[PDB]
């Protein structure tokens, strides 16, 4: 039940094991039933700023008039 | 184009030949509860026609001393034909709304009018006394209410008005007024547009709730620019505010509600 | 059992460490969530909407609806500017507390591209030609359009299209700039003249506003989470 | 949490494409970059947005509670569960509507001797016992309410590493609400004013429930105090509907403000 | 031996934990099981059994067997309330003190359906029709059978079927409500008219008695086990 | 001798870790040999409570006449 | 709209069905069929009385 991620080398070592191997990843493995018990993967994704940004029924161009 | 509309809604129509587009509030078009977000289990009402149309509420007037004015959805919209009726008569309702906002002058007037759709629009008191506004002032109606340029402590102990103090900078709720633009919003501005159109999906944290217990969106109409015409010190245009509710399905009919007013 | 061994660092309590634990309350029936208008992935997402400055903070405006208008009149052409400000997003006064400020005074490292539009709300029978500059740092602050015009700048010419957009590119020595008044990690200058002047014609307002706003680019990012100082407890 | 774009190279324009010029009125924001308004260079961008993501931005332990319990009722408190008697995590979340996450709940116990040159004790056990809204809640530190034989109970042993616990997500709508614009009571018509009042923008009188905490071992005459820190952190993070921060300072559970109220210093018009 | 780092967490006892611990009885000849009838999986099997509502709570009836009858009668025709309660099954005192009420008061939420079965005790003889009501919260309680014939209800004629049961719907805005008296998880009100009259020929009672009684329906639960205060414990 | 289970995922991460993967399962091993000494599963099973709610001889429809 | 070209407004054309009080307000009139107009370019608005009768026909 072990989750094996690899890390986003920061600060590299003069190895090889720096940028390759098991040494750039990091195992994982849940012990309680809960998922609340669980830890934080952090491994999140983003979206589209556009609900926010852009919340216009008829979609626009920039390099075409806004108001036309 | 971007400019010229018409919104058709039950037996009414609106027209503009000035507008600057639409927001449709966070990407969402209002909908129905899906079975998959169903909660209650009886069976829904839903009007359709009549309450999903466009009711015009009281008109108000901007002069370059205005500060703002405010309403609460669906609290404004409480005494309007059968929308009212059936949210008096159910114990749950929900709705969206389409926003629409009136307001020509002509091509020697200035002023610019942010109007922002606030989810959960709580707004702040007058006393030391905390979350004292009573029931009766925080749901004025169809009238709303006015943002004020400062704060006055409400010190009547024996008969505390128990109000809404809303200073206008402060967005009425302790926030910097220039950030409220990241709520849906549109802007007013007289030489550019007419109106100012908003789609409101249904927000809240739970599918359906109270209608007189709870006020989902808040309306929000604050001058960015004051008003000023020609050379007249003296200048009033109106505001008209009309409202559709959208979408609307309400659950648990009983007796009609009948809530304490003044 | 098994032989282990304590390394240093064991018992103690990392505000920021990421462990698991047990659940207080098992078997807990959660209330499955429904699908909110509105949900939000990054922090830095609400940097890229446009947000009201407070361009205006003379002491009688300050602290007022008129903080955020800068007017403007129809008097004849100058040289002179008619706003100017720094490039310290996170410290100077009028940006520290826009949506853009706010964000970043909970990390200490910004880099990216900003863009400033401004709004005007003059009436339609009012025209003009604007020049809105951004210098790097380095040299004397502009004082006259002569100066400005030398740097990164956009002439804004007011019609149908009531606002334009100036953005001040990624110029930086420094990987990321700190989010403190620091001369190592300065910005430059922001600053605004008029290129013609503002006409208008009889019966209509000789003096009119206008807003300025300020949002960050795609290419904008922050780093180091830390405490805001714009928000206290007293006792 | 990932990366930005790299910037194109771009040259120099003469057309009748205006991405400067726009209409805010519209009420959406002008999504330009650089290479719009000047010439730019083709850069190879690196910088990603990892830790501005709406987790990692929430990922720290804050204090939301101080309680303290004197070993010489005091012998025992009570602390009714929330987040806003402390301010900066409240600031922090209020920049959303709606959240939902798990808690992480991190106990650093401290206590000592009132005296300097008086009394003694033996290693304190502290009882730190939730109580659901409903359940029993204790009179004395040592009536039958301590048994827990339902609620939670964790029980901390004076200078052992920081208890900690999860919490799952215990909302009973679908999402917490951070803002809600109503009332709990509805008053109707023909009622006493005494009737149907409740307070504005509170939803149950006991939304969550307490804590009790108590020292279990038999209290010495020696003045003793010790303070609970409660750290809350959470985890598995989604929030809607962003709002404007807290400009001014809080008054209270609600929005209401009275003091601070001109938070923005003087500076010159054309002043750098 | 092998490098380990001590979380915080470590030696504390949460009293809900689920771990493994050394067996102080080795190799113990466990007695195996027999086939014992009634077994029970779940507590809200228990919840769903019809149990009797002591209904008639008044001062001379309270906690005694008379609690439990709630007496009809032959007289005219009238249009006011033969009962009225509240929906709060864990703190109603008519609702609190029942096998279902019991059971909620080990737990912090509720959700789902309750169904109410009456049973008339009368003679053969006797006739009638009553309306069993339930209205939803939010509105004026139901004081006449105008009011309450609004709402959900269920017209009862008395009969062969010496019962009759009115089920109470999931209506709610909250996902799940509370164990407590609380006005934001109010859940309504449950009340009893006479539709017609009670009738019964010469030589026969006037008088008679229903039960009521009270279980949860297959899309009942509850979460947030927590302690009851039905129980304590004085010294 | 590792069980492998699955939990059931209350609050979700904005990650792809909290809808699938070894992220959302929970691993267990039995370190004791009386079964005295294990923790409970909780994968406990439900069953039909007719033995109490329904111990009738002569089964009965609700659609239909309970007294025939 | 035989107005000049520098006048501006919205105007609100109602139609009610029988059966109630005549609209006396602008309050009145909007719960029946209407059309808001906005003047401006297009001079001129249109607003169609919709067939709603009980009868097949009515009497002139
Ligand atoms: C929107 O932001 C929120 C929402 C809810 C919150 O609190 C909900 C909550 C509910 C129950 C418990 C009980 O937790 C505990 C248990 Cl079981 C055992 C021992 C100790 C604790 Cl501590 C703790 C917090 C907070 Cl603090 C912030």
């Amino acid at each position: 039940g072990a989750q094996v991620s690899s890390q986003k080398v920061g600060a590299h070592e003069n190895s090889n094991r720096a940028y390759g191997g098991s040494t750039i990843n990091y195992t994982t493995i849940n012990y309680y039933r809960d998922s609340a018990s669980n830890a934080a993967s952090k491994q999140d994704f983003a979206q589209d700023p556009s609900k926010f940004t852009e919340p216009i029924k008829d979609v626009l161009i920039k390099t075409a008039p806004t108001l036309n | 184009s971007v400019r010229v509309m018409q919104l058709t809604l039950g037996n009414s129509t609106i027209t503009t030949q000035e507008a600057a587009n639409s927001v449709v509030a966070y990407g969402r078009w209002p909908e129905y509860i899906k079975d998959s977000e169903a909660n209650p289990v009886d069976q829904p009402t839903e009007p359709d026609v009549a309450a999903c149309r466009f009711y015009t509420l009281d008109t108000v007037t901007w002069r370059k001393e205005s500060r703002g004015w405010w309403w609460k959805l669906p609290d404004a919209l409480k005494d309007m034909g059968l929308f009212g009726q059936n949210m008096f008569y159910h114990y749950l309702g929900r709705a969206g709304y389409t926003v629409h906002v009136q307001c020509n002058a002509s091509k020697f007037h200035q002023g610019a009018l942010g109007v922002f759709a606030v989810p959960e629009m709580c707004l702040a008191g007058d006393s030391t006394t905390h979350m004292f506004t009573k029931y009766e002032n925080a749901n004025p109606g169809e009238k709303g209410g006015e943002f004020k340029g400062s704060f006055t402590l409400d010190t009547n102990a024996t008969n505390p008005a128990r109000n809404f103090c809303p200073v206008d900078y402060l967005f009425g709720s302790g926030v910097l007024a220039g950030n409220a633009f990241v709520y849906p919003h549109q802007i007013i501005n007289l030489r550019t547009n007419n109106c100012a159109t908003l789609v409101l999906p249904y927000v809240n944290s739970l599918s359906i709730d109270s209608m007189t217990k709870h006020n989902n969106w808040g309306i929000a109409i604050l001058p960015l620019a004051p008003l000023d015409f020609a050379t007249e010190s003296s200048t009033e245009i109106p505001i008209t505010l009309t409202i559709a509710p959208m979408c609307c399905e309400f659950n648990g009919l009983r007796n009609i509600t009948v809530p304490r007013t003044q | 059992g098994l032989p282990v061994l304590n390394t240093p660092g064991s018992n103690q309590y990392l505000t920021a460490d990421n462990y698991q634990s047990p659940c207080a309350i098992p078997e807990f029936d959660v209330t499955p969530p429904i699908d909110i208008p509105g949900e939000v992935r990054n922090m830095m997402e609400l940097a890229e909407i446009d947000t009201m400055i407070p361009l205006n903070l003379t002491n009688q405006r300050k602290n007022t609806m008129d903080m955020y208008r800068v007017e403007l009149n129809d008097a004849a052409h100058s040289d002179t500017p008619i706003l100017c400000l720094s490039l310290s997003p996170a410290s100077d006064p009028r940006l520290a507390h826009t949506m853009l400020g706010e964000i970043l005074n909970y990390y200490t490292h910004w880099a990216g591209s900003l863009k400033f539009t401004f709004l005007f709300c003059g009436s339609m029978m009012a025209t003009g030609k604007l020049l809105v500059s951004y210098a790097p740092p380095g040299a004397e602050a502009p004082k006259s359009r002569k100066e400005a015009m030398l740097g990164t700048h956009v002439i804004w010419d007011i019609g149908l299209q009531s606002s334009c957009t100036m953005v001040v590119p990624w110029i930086s020595n420094t990987t990321y700039r700190q989010t403190i008044n620091d001369s190592f990690t300065e910005g430059g200058y922001i600053s605004m003249f008029y290129q013609t002047r503002v006409v208008v014609p009889l019966s209509t307002p000789r003096k009119m506003d206008i807003l300025g706003f300020v949002s960050a680019c795609n290419d904008f990012s922050v780093r180091l989470l830390r405490d805001t100082t714009h928000i206290s407890q007293e006792a | 949490a990932n990366n930005l774009p790299d910037t194109q190279s771009s040259g120099p324009a003469h057309s009748k494409e205006t991405p400067a010029l726009t209409a805010v009125e519209t009420g959406a924001t002008n999504p330009l970059v650089p290479s719009d308004t000047v010439q730019t260079r083709h850069v190879i961008q690196k910088r990603t947005r990892s830790e501005s993501t709406v987790e990692s931005f929430f990922a720290r332990g804050a204090c939301v509670a101080i309680i303290e319990v004197d070993n010489d009722s005091k012998l025992f408190s009570v602390w009714k569960i929330t987040y806003k008697d402390t301010v900066q995590l409240r600031r922090k979340l209020e920049f959303f509507t709606y959240s939902r996450f798990d808690m992480e709940f991190t106990f650093v116990v401290t206590s000592n001797y009132t005296d300097a040159n008086n009394g003694h004790a033996l290693n304190q056990v502290y009882q730190i016992m939730y109580i659901p809204p409903g359940a029993p809640i204790p009179g004395k530190w040592n009536d039958y309410t301590w048994q827990t034989s339902s609620n939670p109970s964790v029980f901390y042993t004076y200078g052992a590493p920081p208890a900690r616990i999860s919490v799952p997500y215990v909302g009973i709508a679908n999402a917490y609400s951070h803002f809600y614009d109503g009332f709990a009571k509805v008053p109707l018509a023909g009622q006493a004013s005494t009737e149907g009042d409740s307070l504005y923008g509170a939803a149950s009188l006991n939304d969550f429930g307490s804590l009790a905490v108590r020292v279990v071992n038999d209290h010495n005459p020696t003045k003793l105090t010790s303070k609970i820190r409660v750290y809350m952190k959470p985890k598995h993070v989604r929030v809607w509907c962003p709002r404007p921060p807290r400009a001014v300072p809080y008054y209270g559970p609600g929005v209401d403000y009275k003091d601070g109220l001109a938070p923005l210093p003087g500076k010159g018009l054309t002043t750098y």
